[PDB]
């Protein structure tokens, strides 16, 4: 499956970063999402074709071995909700999720 | 920058013009003109 | 049938006057070549070779 | 009907043309893309 | 593009589920992927399976000998026939458009899924009496 922090504090201002690790992340493409509680959830990050780095606006990501690391420029006290990494498998077979990782903003 | 996978990126070396002078450069080729000896 | 790749070709001059072309960078869409073949073409190709045969 | 079957076609650039093995070609490759149409006329089956 | 959801709201144990999410303002309804998540509370998501409009289907193998996606395509809805509710799949269930684009032959496979942009409204499957 996939690996992640439970959460993460950080004060407003800095930059944070979650590491979604995970045997399928040898090859295969991470995706991004955000939900509020009580809301839906929503696609935060991404991807345009192969060699374009998906897409950069206001978040990045970077990839070292079988970690992904998720870049937050600028934190505010307004994006506090629970974020998760989402992949397949290699074999391209399913779907699995993240585990889930908190904002903590102090 | 990350995906999933019929072209290698290649560190070479070269000639030049004069005898000495040697260059390092970059090509791409595909699969089935290049093997394995990285 | 195709080769769909917008391609960039760079030229080098590898000694006393000898030009070589070589592959440099491709603009970003990496896709693979192919050829279309008219399905219901095809099918009433073969009937007339069973037919002889 | 209104459909197309679509063969996987591989590139090559080194070639050894009627097997006459020591010289070998090379393919400049070229710039655009490519397009060529033809027609089918001629078939080999072995028995 | 819109989207909702379709629920009964109660459901008894031990029975089956019927839900559907019906599709509007959406020019290109017929090359998108059509999914259905569920979301357990405080929790993590939980996929469920998928369907595309040449009928081909895929599961959650743990889930699959209970579950089946079905769809209509002229009006924009995509069911869901779950079996054998347990209390333990009360949630928040979601349907979602998984959006691919295409850089060449879709036989050949130059496609790549774009990425889920779309969710749904949630519902509150309760399986209690
Ligand atoms: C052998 O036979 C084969 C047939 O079996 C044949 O295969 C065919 O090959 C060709 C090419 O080889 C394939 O053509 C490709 O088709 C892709 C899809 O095009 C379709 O979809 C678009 C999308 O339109 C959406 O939006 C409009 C509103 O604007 C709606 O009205 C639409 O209904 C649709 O809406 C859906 O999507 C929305 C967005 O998600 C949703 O929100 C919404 O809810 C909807 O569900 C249609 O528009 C197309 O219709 C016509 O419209 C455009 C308008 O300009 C015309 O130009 C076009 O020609 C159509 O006539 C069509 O129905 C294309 O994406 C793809 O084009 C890309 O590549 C070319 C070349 O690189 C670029 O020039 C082009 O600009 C596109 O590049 C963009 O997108 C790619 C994404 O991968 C990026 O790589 C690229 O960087 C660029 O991205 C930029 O723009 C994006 C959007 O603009 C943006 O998101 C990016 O972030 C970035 O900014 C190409 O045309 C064709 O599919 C094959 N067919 C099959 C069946 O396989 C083969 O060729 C034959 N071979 C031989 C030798 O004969
Ligand atoms: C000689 O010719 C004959 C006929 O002309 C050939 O027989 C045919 O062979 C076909 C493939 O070998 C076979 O098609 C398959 O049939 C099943 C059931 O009908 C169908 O489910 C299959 O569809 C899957 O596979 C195709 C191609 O792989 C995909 O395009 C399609 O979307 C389905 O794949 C999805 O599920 C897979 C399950 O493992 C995933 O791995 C895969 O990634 C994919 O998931 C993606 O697509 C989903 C749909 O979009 C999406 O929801 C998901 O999220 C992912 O995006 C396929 O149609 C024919 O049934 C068979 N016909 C007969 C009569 O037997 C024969 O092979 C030829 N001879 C030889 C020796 O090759
Ligand atoms: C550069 O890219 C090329 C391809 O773009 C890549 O070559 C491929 O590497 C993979 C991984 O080493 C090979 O994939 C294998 O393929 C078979 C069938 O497709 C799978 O069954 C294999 O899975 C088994 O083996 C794994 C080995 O660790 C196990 O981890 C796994 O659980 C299974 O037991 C495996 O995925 C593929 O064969 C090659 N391709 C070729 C043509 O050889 C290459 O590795 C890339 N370069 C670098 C430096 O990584
Ligand atoms: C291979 O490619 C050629 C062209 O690159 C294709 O020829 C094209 O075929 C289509 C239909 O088969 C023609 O469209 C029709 O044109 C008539 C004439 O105006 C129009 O009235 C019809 O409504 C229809 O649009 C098209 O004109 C024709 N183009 C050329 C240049 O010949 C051919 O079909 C392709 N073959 C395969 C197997 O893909
Ligand atoms: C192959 O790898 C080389 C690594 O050096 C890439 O060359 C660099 O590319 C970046 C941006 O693409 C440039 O800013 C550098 O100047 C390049 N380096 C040199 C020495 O020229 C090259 O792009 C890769 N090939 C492909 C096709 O991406
Ligand atoms: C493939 O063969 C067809 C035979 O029907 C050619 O079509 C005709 O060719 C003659 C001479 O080449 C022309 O005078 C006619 O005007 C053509 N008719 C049509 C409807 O095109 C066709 O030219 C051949 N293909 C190629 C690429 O030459
Ligand atoms: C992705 O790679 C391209 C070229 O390989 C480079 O220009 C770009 O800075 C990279 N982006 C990231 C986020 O690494
Ligand atoms: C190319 O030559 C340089 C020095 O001339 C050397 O350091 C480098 O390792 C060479 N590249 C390869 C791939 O051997
Ligand atoms: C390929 O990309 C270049 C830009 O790098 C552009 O000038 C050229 O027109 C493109 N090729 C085609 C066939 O459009
Ligand atoms: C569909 O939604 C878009 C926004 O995504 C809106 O601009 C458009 O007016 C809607 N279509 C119709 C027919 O109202």
């Amino acid at each position: 499956e996939l690996t992640q922090p439970p959460s993460v504090s950080v004060s407003p201002g800095q930059t944070a970063r979650i590491t979604c690790s995970g045997a399928p992340l040898t090859s295969r493409f991470t995706y991004w999402y955000r939900q509020k509680p009580g809301q839906a959830p929503v696609l935060i990050i991404s991807r345009s074709s192969q060699r374009s780095s998906g897409w950069s606006g206001r978040f990045s990501a970077s990839w070292s071995g079988t970690t992904v690391t998720l870049t937050i420029r600028g934190v505010q006290a307004d994006d506090e909700a629970d974020y998760y990494c989402q992949s397949s498998d290699t074999s391209d077979s399913y779907k699995m999720f993240g585990g889930g990782t908190k904002l903590t903003v102090l | 920058n990350i995906t999933d996978d019929e072209l290698k990126n290649c560190s070479f070396n070269m000639t030049t013009e004069l005898r000495d002078k040697k260059q390092k450069v970059y090509s791409l080729f595909y699969r089935l003109d290049v093997v394995q000896i990285k | 049938c195709t080769r769909p790749n917008n391609n960039t070709v760079k030229s080098i001059r590898i000694g006393p006057g000898q030009a070589f072309y070589y592959t440099g960078d491709i603009i970003g869409d990496i896709r693979q070549a192919h050829c279309n073949v008219s399905k219901a073409t095809w099918n009433e190709t073969l009937g007339k070779v069973v037919k002889q045969l | 009907s209104n459909d197309s079957i679509t063969l996987p076609c591989r590139i090559k650039q080194i070639i050894n043309m009627w097997q006459r093995i020591g010289q070998a070609m090379y393919a400049p490759p070229i710039q655009g893309v490519i397009r060529c149409v033809s027609n089918i006329t001629g078939l080999i089956l072995t028995r | 593009v819109q989207l909702r959801e379709s629920g009964p709201g109660l459901v008894k144990p031990s029975e089956t589920l019927s839900l559907s999410c019906t599709v509007s303002n959406d020019s290109r309804p017929s090359d998108h992927s059509w999914t259905w998540v569920r979301q357990s509370p405080g929790k993590a998501l939980e996929w469920i399976g998928d369907i595309h409009y040449n009928g081909a289907t895929t599961y959650n193998p743990s889930l699959r000998s209970r579950v089946r996606i079905e769809l209509d395509q002229s009006i924009p809805r995509f069911s869901l026939k779950m079996t054998s509710m347990t209390a333990a799949d009360t949630g928040m269930y979601y349907c979602a458009r998984n959006a691919i684009r295409i850089y060449g032959v879709v036989a050949l496979g130059e496609w790549f899924h774009y990425g889920m942009d779309v969710w749904g409204q949630g519902t509150a499957v309760t399986v209690s009496s």
